[PDB]
C-alpha cells in the first residue's frame, strides 16, 4: 500500500515461492511469441491487450 | 567468383548473410575471366590476362 499508491514509481513489493530452485516468484508464468515476423509494434500491443 | 561473404543484415525480423559475387555470364568459362579488371598503382586499370 505504502508505495504501489504512487504515481512516481512502482514499487511492488513480494516474496520467493516455497522452493527456491525455480522461480524467484510465485504464481504463473509464460511468453507471447511473433510467428508472424508482425514486428515488435503489434506484439507490444498485443502484451497490452492481454 | 568465390561468392564472398561481407557481413550480416536483418531480413523481416532475421540476421542473414550478405553475400558478393561476380554476374553469372563472368565465371562460366576459361576466357570469360579475362574480363576482370584490377586496379593499376598509378590509378590505372590493369587488366587479368596481363
Amino acid at each position: 500500500m505504502h508505495f504501489f499508491s504512487f504515481k512516481d514509481a512502482m514499487v511492488f513489493a513480494f516474496a520467493p515461492p516455497s522452493v527456491l530452485e525455480l522461480g524467484n516468484a510465485t504464481g504463473f508464468d509464460l511468453f507471447l511469441q511473433d510467428q508472424a515476423g508482425v514486428g515488435h509494434e503489434v506484439l507490444l500491443q498485443a502484451r497490452n491487450k492481454f | 567468383w568465390g561468392s564472398s561473404y561481407v557481413n550480416d543484415f536483418i531480413d523481416r525480423g532475421r540476421v542473414k548473410r550478405v553475400y558478393l559475387q561476380g554476374r553469372p555470364d563472368a565465371r562460366m568459362n576459361p576466357d570469360d575471366l579475362s574480363k576482370w579488371y584490377v586496379r593499376n598503382d598509378k590509378g590505372e586499370m590493369v587488366p587479368f590476362n596481363a
